[PDB]
């Protein structure tokens, strides 16, 4: 029972996700409890489970950002497991976004982070974000690099370094790619024949040593220039996982 | 004794320190040896450095 109906959370917390109370029994699942949610391609996070009556059975409340992170949107479909093995981390550097710190002057550390980790124990992973909202106005922050990794909590026992470059936000998508099924259109026949020989060796490769046999290792693509073809074989790197080189 | 790698200028300068600094050159929020990569070592003009671990020939 681990596929569930996103929705809209009301509150402001960048690390809640509300389940129904059916769902939290049929999950064995406490109130508080922080659980690991996979949306779309290789993206997921860990989120504090919360008790919501309203919420439909099979329905779970997350932010825009929780949103933006999964790569989902309203009323997507996601995966969720229970995540009790989950440590405090004891030391997390991270750092703001520069668009988010546009004239914004003092400590930000001690104005925004502070009382945003006064025993939040607010769950992060490697690449996360979070918005917090200080004075008149809402400074975003990513997560550099978390010790212990991957996934932990922040306490008072962590260190919290934001000593660094401020993160822009256009290199994101710019500077690297990541395009998945969904950036692809009037080629499905191709897809599926590029997809039938690079995800099966690799994603279940345990198929062929049932059948004993070797599956073909070279593919070759070719046509006009300008169709995609790059654009395909990324696609299908990304959405495969494996180290792309 | 002490001249092969720390004693004088080897303190008032950390080459210990530089070199490790290099081997772990990272954000990241003793030995000295040369299995790795050099870092630059910037001394003013005047000053000259005999210091550097001894290596010996091939014997
Ligand atoms: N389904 C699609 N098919 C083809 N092109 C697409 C598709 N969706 C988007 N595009 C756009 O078409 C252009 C394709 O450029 P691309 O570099 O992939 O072409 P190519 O001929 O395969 O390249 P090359 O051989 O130089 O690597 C890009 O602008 C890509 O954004």
């Amino acid at each position: 029972d681990n596929m569930l109906l996103v929705d809209d959370a009301i509150n402001d917390d960048n690390s809640v996700i509300a389940i129904n109370s059916n769902t939290m029994d049929k999950l064995e699942l406490f109130r508080g409890d922080t659980v690991l949610v996979k949306g779309k391609k290789r993206k997921d996070t860990v989120l504090i489970v919360l008790i919501d009556d309203e919420l439909e059975d099979g329905a779970c409340r997350i932010n825009r950002v929780v949103r933006n992170n999964l790569r989902i949107r309203l009323g997507d479909l996601v995966t969720i497991h229970p995540c009790p093995d989950i440590k405090y981390a004891t030391r997390i550097s991270v750092l703001p976004i520069a668009d988010t710190i546009e004239g914004i002057t003092g400590n930000l550390f001690d104005v925004f982070l502070k009382p945003y980790f006064v025993e939040a124990y607010r769950p992060v992973r490697k690449g996360d974000h979070f918005v917090v909202r200080g004075g008149m106005r809402q400074v975003e922050f990513k997560v550099v690099d978390v010790e212990p990794e991957e996934y932990a909590v922040v306490a008072q026992d962590t260190i919290i370094h934001w000593e660094g470059e401020p993160i822009n936000r256009e290199d994101e998508e710019n500077n690297m790619n990541e395009v998945g099924y969904d950036d692809i259109g009037g080629c499905r026949k191709q897809m599926a024949q590029i997809r039938e020989m690079v995800e099966l060796p690799l994603r279940h490769p345990q198929l062929f040593k049932a059948i004993g046999i070797k599956p073909p290792r070279g593919v070759l693509m070719y046509g006009p220039p300008g169709t995609g073809k790059t654009l395909m074989a990324r696609a299908v790197a990304n959405e495969t996982g494996a180290f792309f080189f | 004794p002490s001249v092969l790698g720390q004693g004088s200028m080897s303190t008032r300068i950390d080459y210990a320190g530089i070199a490790n600094s290099s081997r772990n050159k990272l954000s990241k929020f003793m030995k000295i040896t040369f299995d790795g990569e050099p870092a630059k070592l910037d001394l003013p003009e005047g000053q000259l450095f005999f210091g550097f671990p001894m290596v010996l020939p091939k014997e």
